RNA sequence: UCAUGGAGAGUUCGAUCCUGGCUCAGGAUGAACGCUGGCGGCAUGCUUAACACAUGCAAGUCGGACGGGAAGUGUUUCCAGUGGCGGACGGGUGAGUAACGCGUAAGAACCUGCCCUUGGGAGGGGAACAACAGCUGGAAACGGCUGCUAAUACCCCGUAGGCUGAGAAGCAAAAGGAGGAAUCCGCCCGAGGAGGGGCUCGCGUCUGAUUAGCUAGUUGGUGAGGUAAUAGCUUACCAAGGCGAUGAUCAGUAGCUGGUCCGAGAGGAUGAUCAGCCACACUGGGACUGAGACACGGCCCAGACUCCUACGGGAGGCAGCAGUGGGGAAUUUUCCGCAAUGGGCGAAAGCCUGACGGAGCAAUGCCGCGUGGAGGCAGAAGGCCCACGGGUCGUGAACUUCUUUUCCCGGAGAAGAAGCAAUGACGGUAUCCGGGGAAUAAGCAUCGGCUAACUCUGUGCCAGCAGCCGCGGUAAGACAGAGGAUGCAAGCGUUAUCCGGAAUGAUUGGGCGUAAAGCGUCUGUAGGUGGCUUUUUAAGUCCGCCGUCAAAUCCCAGGGCUCAACCCUGGACAG
């Protein structure tokens, strides 16, 4: 499917990285259905957009590995 | 060999599932143009129409055998045995269309 | 021309800007090999001697070039680089010969605009 | 979408129909309102329409080539 | 309130008004060349020959599917082969393609491994094929008999909410592995969904009539086939249709679009990097497997070309990254790294990624910063010019102090990396602290009018300049030099291409008595526009709401890099 999956949005040294949940064929700078949440990872804030990824985790796009990683420190997961 | 073939590997297996899927649609082919070529026959000349269905029944039912079992490996998608067993079925309901069985909608 | 059909068949369209420069037809200026060196006079109201490098291009064109400044060690056979430019006195010359560039030299001893000429400082 | 009414042309061919569609259409760089015609194959089982008729298209399964559309009725609320 | 936008000048003539053309002042380049050249930040870097290509690397992985063997001496690491997915993604180029290829907007006749949800199932048998051993052919590339072997590899029987058929009837599947177990990964048959594709259609999509007819599977219909699916997709027969003067057919050009640049605006030109879709992969043509290709680094054939050969034969596709050669005015390093990010595989460990992350060179562009700050008797040395009085270079310098962005010499020193720890190519880079020291650092155009800047010496229709007008025949504010001045500034100029100016293709916005221009006049087809009142539908028109026009860009407002450039977050009018 789709997965959920950062991608590099900035310019040289820095790294600040969306999350799109777009289909996983797609070259890592593509285009997505809605583009969910957000990853600055030097320092600042992290917009997580709670309903949009539950209902694409609720559909089964399976996130990567540092996207899933986010997701864990946030409580995002109910299984419902 | 080299440490790395990775390709010809593939060709090899394309050489392999090219003997076997040319090999039994063939028998498909086989098998269709029996059951055409009785129903032809019995178009043709019988002379008695009730009767002599098993036989065209009986190897009709090894070209419905060898369709699905083809369906079931991976030569054959859904809507091509139904196209085909349709038109075997097409063809039996032709030459009983033409006589002795009376069918309308 | 009314906005109804006469115009919505067409105006007319004006064709270009028509080219100012029909060789180094790609791009600004385009090695050149001199066939001649020869040497022509203007119209009537000037009168002077005008040194022209007549020159086949790299394009497919062949095309008299002026020569600018004083001294030229313009041979036969030698290797220039045209660019574009129109001298009016001359009929027939469209381009000039860029100085200080490959195989054609500086000119002789100019302290007052050099980077025209191809000079490099003296001091 | 909208259908797409219009005249039948000629109905020399089995359930099949000629039908111009006009179409009124701002051209781009003056401001008039130009009017188009196309002209498309539509289809009929009953064959039911004669020379000089007004159809409407309705988008279906294309039949031919170029057939690729049924015409009805109209509505007709004039 | 809205408004944040519109400049002229030269040249026809003894003069004047006007038409009209040319030329300039403004921006922008993927730019090129010349002169000159301190640093930093972020971008960009074959536009040409889709032209050949040396060398390395660019796609692997799985031993927890299976059999063997080969290092290590119960224990582990490997491995060619059979299998499983991945090689259809990612990368590159724009030759073709004027066409549902693209853009936008609807639709029904479909498919879909991996991914979620969900209903059921996995009994029984059996034959080999690689590997391997032997013989043997070849320089190699590859082979060829003889036997043998395993499986998630193949085959058969039963069983099936599936299929065929009107029913009758029949038909169809499975695979094990890891673990002590627990269980987990699987497999087979179904049913949905997401995403991805395949089709169809409305509308938009370059010029040329000195290209006027085209089209016979052509346009329909049926029957037979065919496709995952509709279809002249294909075939036999019947019908004669179908397209076109609103440009068919032919010829030529061109990847397309979010966008870029310009313009006051309407719109004009254009499609580099960024991003989406298409097409191609030496030139052609085929098919194979898989879910998915007619497949860049797959196979087969033909053609051309290069390499090897022991002369019989083989091997090859840089329009992947670097690089060489040619062409060109002109476009770089045969670099480091998987640390991140994103892929592929695997139960995990991990592996591989020339994608990507960085680094190097180039003023190629946009932005920021410095080359000193303050004082400097108004006395001297000198250049140039002068009615020889002087003026001007000139507070400029010299000279006195202050400071160290940068420079040199030392110390420290990141985040980027993800809560188990460890894990950095960049790199001891960025940044900071200390010690000297004005030290290490300004050029290039122009100075006749447009156009800001001017005098002097030399030249004498010569040398030359020139964007247009035109200067140059002895005192040239136009050539050459000096001084001075101007404008710019690590840039400055010339050229080329595009838009403006240009109302000089005109809807906004022109004209036709004489300046370029009314057919010689008339009839009339197509077509265009059209009197008044009343009524009806709403196609146009207007208003509300809703969907969409990807993201990036532009506009507004915030925020981050010491500011800016650039990056990021949110929002939206238009249309």
């Amino acid at each position: 499917m789709v997965k959920l999956r950062l991608k590099r949005c900035g310019r040289k040294q820095r790294a600040v990285y969306r999350i799109v949940a777009i289909d996983v064929r797609s070259r890592r700078e593509g285009r997505d259905l809605q583009k969910v949440g957000f990853y600055d990872p030097i320092k600042s804030q992290t917009y997580l957009n709670v309903p949009a990824i539950l209902d694409f985790l609720e559909k089964g796009a399976q996130p990567t590995e540092t996207v899933y990683d986010i997701l864990k420190r946030a409580e995002v997961f109910k299984e419902f | 060999a080299d440490s790395a073939a990775k390709r010809t590997r593939q060709a090899e297996t394309r050489r392999l599932r090219n003997k076997a899927r040319k090999s039994e649609v063939k028998t498909r082919m086989r098998k269709v143009f029996e059951a055409l070529d009785a129903l032809k026959k019995k178009s043709g000349a019988s002379t008695e129409e009730l009767v002599p269905i098993d036989n065209l029944i009986a190897e009709a039912y090894s070209a419905i055998d060898k369709a699905v079992v083809k369906g079931t490996l991976h030569r054959n998608t859904a809507a091509r045995r139904k196209s085909r067993l349709a038109r075997n079925k097409k063809v039996v309901e032709i030459h009983h269309g033409w006589y002795t069985p009376s069918l309308a909608p | 021309m009314p906005t109804i059909k006469q115009l919505i068949r067409n105006t007319r369209q004006p064709i270009r800007n028509v080219t100012k420069s029909p060789a180094l037809r790609g791009c600004p200026q385009r090695r050149g090999t001199c066939t001649r060196v020869y040497t022509i006079t203007p119209k009537k109201p000037n009168s002077a001697l005008r040194k022209v490098a007549r020159v086949r291009l790299t394009s497919g064109f062949e095309i008299t070039a002026y020569i600018p400044g004083i001294g030229h060690n313009l041979q036969e056979h030698s290797v220039v680089l045209v660019r574009g430019g129109r001298v009016k006195d001359l009929p027939g010359v469209r381009y000039h010969i860029v100085r200080g560039t490959l195989d054609a030299v500086g000119v002789k001893d100019r302290q007052q605009g050099r980077s025209k000429y191809g000079v490099k400082k003296p001091k | 979408m909208r259908s797409m009414q219009g005249k039948v042309i000629c109905a020399t061919n089995d359930k099949t129909v000629n039908v111009e569609v006009v179409r009124l259409a701002p051209h781009p760089k003056y401001k008039r309102r130009v009017r188009k015609k196309k002209k498309y194959q539509a289809h009929d089982p009953d064959n039911q329409f004669k020379v000089g008729d007004w159809v409407q298209l309705d988008k279906c399964r294309p039949i031919s080539k170029t057939k690729t559309f049924l015409a009805v009725a109209p509505e007709g609320r004039q």
